[PDB]
């Protein structure tokens, strides 16, 4: 019943970030979700007085015909003071976890009045023909900074009695998200989840779930090939992953491999393979078998991400902190509606990646995607079903190691 | 007496940490002195302003201008002191609509809401802020002293204000009355319907009547305006619009100015009439910075200004849009990376047209300029009509599943057909993905003196074929690409070849078919009459033998 007192950053004013050519279905869906929230007294009109406005539009959620409104927050949280939980580590350690939408919750707290004006937001219309609808918020709104940390003294005690009553299960909490992770049997923990939501239910959309399964993500290792015979081409590209590979791991040696190469040899020329050659190839696999040395995660530094095609709908990936020492490695394959749509794969890709980054370390990675600005900024609202939103940049020049990362 | 809705004043501050305006009057003659008395007095006779006593502190100068050399003077307050220390405001004035995204109208009228402004009430705590003094005669006697009551002209926050409340006060009538569509343009009110004449009268009494409710009399004459309209720099008529005429002036000499005057039309003119060119009078227009400045016109620019006047020999307008029907965008190229499109409902009636020229570059090639052109096309669609247009586009379905199936980055084009109209977009080479059988192999190289700027190119193969030339004024990665080009140059229809050069690679990869390189477009050319070519890549200077760096060192 009563507003924490809320300022933004000292020599930093509110947000003014341009609303960006939103569909005719978004801004149906849009007015229809703004006049029931105006109507619930969240959200209320404003004047010209108020100069601030953040970006909004619309999503579908994982298997949903019920449109949610979705706003960009990502000024207003860099500008908004830093409200000052350990990350449960053994969240990543779990059979399985549930990710639930407990975002209407924060809509039960009143924001503090002097804040309100920086959550400002605008419902434009199509070619601008009638003005755009002003809106700010009353409660605490979705998807900012702010939201988690207020709400995390009521949540607590919320989830206290589950908690008690289950001192097995990990819960953490990210944004509008409720990650639960449990070891139980599936069904057994689809009773838990549907016991919790029954849970907040009680307490005061929350019937969709998301499972994930953190014991059966694969890691990425370096891996040689295994031939009877080499060609020319091979031993090349072989030396030459080897020499990329040397920056992470110091003990590979080419010296023998490129001694095989000595001589101006046909590429497609078969090169028997020397006692020194496989001797060095052998320890270089058994160098490749080791961990990274000096890999530690740092929670005060950026998570980076680097994406590449792979092309036949497959892509790779790598979260670090440092250059060469990745903290995370991976690969996709998926056919979600996409077997003729890059961008598509491209975003469901940056939201599994930034999904696996919450779970692990508990914030999202600075995403580098493999496509232009232009492109990538025309899209990929089209296809978001996430509640955050990362930051990214784009690389315009072909990375070398593309296919040493496949 | 009839009872009038007051307006809701807007809570206007300062700029945090300013205070407001504290400059000095300026000296008047007599005539302007008593000249703004008496306009002064009626105008506080209507409640625009108020005498106000020596405490307010703060001060705007005031000025009388002669208005054309008549028999009245015209009272001028200069707010940008106070304007410099206003709050920022919501100006929703920014991005105009367009006229190819409008709904065609059986009636547009017209109504003054002139009248309307001074029924707008400044902030009761800002008024202080709009203080000036009228300078007394002599300087014998203190100076009249009057604050604003309404929002004044020239003020940072009048038209902010003045529209948000007009919007507020029309939203209900606009919510009700759905078969009429209500914009707001300075003074004026634009209100437009399908109705029959009849109803749309009896609409336009009742928008009167409901601005009575606060207190709000629209002139009850027939306005000045009706159709068509000129409107920031368009001519609206009821069922088509247009660009106002466009007239390039004849001239035997061109200065800088006059070039950016032109273009300046020519990009304005180009959202209406189809084909209009630029670049060969833009690239006149590079590093000048000159506005006095003759330039000579090229044959190139000469040859572009004269097909621009055969399109703009006679007016061409463009109809509105229906919602009912779909949307087609259909796009040409026209060389030189310049792309043409245009945008219709009905084949031959068009809703629009436009343009596209390819971004500052050292490489690039047609499809990742078609592909730019699309997405420039979509956002501006999204923003005009609220949908994705369907495509028309001169490249073969095949060329694009290979281009995209294949290019590292990853693309996308939303639903689109192809149309069978010359220049098509094609792959000019295509690079092969494993080493190819019997082709001879090329390990090339190249390697530059960085002081004397000394350098060599050339290649060893596995045939016993060798080439080393020596360079001058060249670099490193000069030599790298040269030593390519010789490599194809002396090479069969098939033919590998090894370098070390990541930089190299890293723009064939890119598949550039034109290039601000000379030697890379003569790389391109040697690329495209071959039939295979693999392009393998090395560590340098690990032992590998063919790549001979030995016969460079020198
Ligand atoms: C956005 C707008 C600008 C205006 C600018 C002026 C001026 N000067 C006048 C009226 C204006 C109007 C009604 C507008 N609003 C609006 N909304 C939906 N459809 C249309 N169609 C339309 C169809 C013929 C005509 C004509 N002849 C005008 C508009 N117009
Ligand atoms: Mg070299």
């Amino acid at each position: 019943i009563e507003t924490v007192p809320v300022k933004l950053k000292p020599g930093m004013d509110g947000p003014k970030v341009k609303q960006w050519p939103l569909t005719e279905e978004k801004i149906k869906a849009l007015v229809e979700i703004c006049t029931e929230m105006e109507k619930e007294g969240k959200i209320s009109k404003i004047g010209p007085e108020n100069p601030y406005n953040t970006p909004v539009f619309a999503i579908k959620k994982k298997d949903s015909t019920k449109w949610r409104k979705l706003v960009d927050f990502r000024e207003l949280n860099k500008r908004t003071q830093d409200f000052w939980i350990p990350h449960p580590a053994g969240l990543k350690k779990k059979k399985s976890v549930t990710v639930l939408d407990v975002g209407d919750a924060y809509f039960s707290v009143p924001l503090d009045e002097d804040f309100r004006k920086y959550t400002a937001f605008t419902i434009p219309s199509i070619n601008n023909e009638t003005p755009g609808i002003r809106y700010q918020y009353n409660v605490l709104p979705q998807g900012w900074k702010g939201s988690p940390a207020i709400f995390q003294s009521s949540m607590t005690k919320i989830l206290e009695p589950f908690k008690k009553q289950n001192p097995d299960i990990v819960i953490y909490q990210y944004m509008d998200d409720l990650y639960v992770g449990s070891d139980l049997e599936i069904g057994q923990h689809r009773t838990k989840i549907e016991e919790l939501r029954q849970h907040l239910l009680r307490w005061g959309f929350l019937w969709m779930g998301y499972e994930l399964h953190p014991d059966k993500w694969t890691v990425q290792p370096i891996v040689l090939p295994e031939k009877d015979s080499w060609t020319v081409n091979d031993i090349q590209k072989l030396v030459g992953k080897l020499n990329w590979a040397s920056q992470i791991y110091p003990g590979i040696k080419v010296r023998q491999l490129s001694k095989l190469l000595r001589g101006t040899k046909a590429l497609t020329e078969v090169i028997p393979l020397t006692e020194e050659a496989e001797l060095e190839l052998a320890e270089n696999r058994e160098i490749l078998k080791e961990p990274v040395h000096g890999v530690y995660y740092d929670p005060s530094k950026d998570l980076i991400a680097e994406i590449q095609k792979q092309g036949q709908g497959q892509w790779t990936y790598q979260i670090y902190q440092e250059p060469f020492k990745n903290l995370k490695t991976g690969k996709y394959a998926r056919m979600r509606g996409a077997h003729t749509n890059d961008v598509k794969q491209l975003t469901e890709a940056v939201q599994k990646i930034t999904t696996e980054s919450i779970v692990i370390w508990g914030k999202t990675p600075k995403f580098k995607l493999p496509i232009q600005k232009e492109t990538w900024e025309t899209w990929w609202t089209e296809y978001w079903q996430a509640t955050w939103i990362p930051e990214w940049e784009f690389v315009n020049t072909p990375p070398l190691v593309k296919l040493w990362y496949q | 007496m009839v009872p009038i809705s007051p307006i809701e004043t807007v809570p206007v501050k300062l700029k945090p940490g300013m205070d407001g305006p504290k400059v000095k009057q300026w000296p008047l003659t007599e005539e302007k002195i008593k000249a703004l008395v008496e306009i002064c007095t009626e105008m506080e006779k209507e409640g625009k302003i108020s005498k106000i006593g020596p405490e307010n502190p703060y001060n705007t100068p005031v000025f009388a201008i002669k208005k054309k050399d008549s028999t009245k003077w015209r009272k001028l307050v200069d707010f940008r002191e106070l304007n410099k220390r206003t709050q920022d405001f919501w100006e929703v004035q920014l991005g105009i609509p367009h006229p190819a995204g409008l709904k065609k109208k059986k009636s547009v009228t017209v109504l003054d809401v002139g009248d309307a402004y001074f029924s707008v009430p400044l902030d009761e705590d800002f008024r202080k802020y709009t203080a000036f003094t009228i300078p007394s005669i002599n300087n014998e006697t203190p100076g009249i002293r009057y604050q604003y009551n309404v929002l004044p002209q020239g003020w940072k926050g009048s038209p902010a204000i003045f529209q948000s409340s007009m919007t507020k006060i029309l939203e209900p009538f606009a919510a009700q009355n759905p078969d009429i569509v209500i914009y707001q343009y300075m003074d004026d009110l634009y209100v437009g319907s399908d109705l029959e004449i009849g109803q749309h009268r009896t609409k336009i009494e009742e928008l009167r009547q409901h601005l009575l409710r606060w207190g709000l009399t629209t002139p009850d004459k027939k306005h000045q305006k009706e159709p068509p309209f000129l409107w920031m720099g368009y001519e609206l008529h009821p069922d088509k619009w247009t660009v106002q005429p466009i007239v390039l002036p004849e001239k035997d000499s061109w200065t800088v100015n006059d070039i950016q005057k032109l273009v300046g039309k020519l990009n304005w003119a180009s959202q209406i009439y189809p084909g209009i060119k630029v670049r060969q009078l833009s690239k006149l227009l590079r590093g000048t910075k000159a506005l006095t400045e003759v330039i000579p016109l090229t044959e190139e620019a000469e040859l572009e200004l004269a097909e621009n006047r055969e399109i703009l020999k006679e007016p061409v307008h463009g109809v509105y849009y229906d919602p009912s029907k779909d949307l087609i965008a259909e796009i040409q190229k026209q060389g030189q990376g310049q792309w043409t499109y245009q945008i219709y409902q009905e084949p031959f009636k068009n809703l629009k047209t436009g343009k596209y020229a390819r971004m500052r570059g050292a490489h690039t090639n047609d499809v990742k300029q078609l592909t730019e052109a699309v997405q420039k096309i979509t956002t501006e669609s999204i923003v005009i009509w609220g949908k994705t247009p369907k495509f028309k586009l001169p490249i073969q379905k095949e060329t694009w599943e290979t281009w995209w199936t294949e290019y590292w980055q990853a693309t996308w084009i939303p639903e689109w057909e192809f149309v069978n109209t010359p220049p098509l977009v094609k792959l000019w080479y295509q690079l092969e993905k494993e080493p190819i059988v019997g082709a001879e192999t090329f390990y090339v190289d190249g390697a530059a003196n960085r002081e004397t700027k000394l350098g060599k190119a050339g290649y060893v193969t596995n045939k016993g074929r060798q080439k080393v030339v020596p360079l001058t004024n060249t670099t490193n990665q000069k030599t790298e690409l040269q030593a390519i080009y010789l490599a194809l140059q002396d090479s069969g229809l098939e033919v590998n070849i090894v370098t070390d050069s990541q930089y190299a690679l890293g723009i064939i990869q890119a598949q550039p078919d034109k290039s601000e390189s000379e030697l890379v477009n003569q790389i391109i050319e040697q690329l495209i009459k071959k039939e295979k070519v693999y392009l393998a890549w090395v560590p340098a200077h690990k032992g590998i033998g063919g790549n001979e760096q030995v016969d460079k060192l020198v």
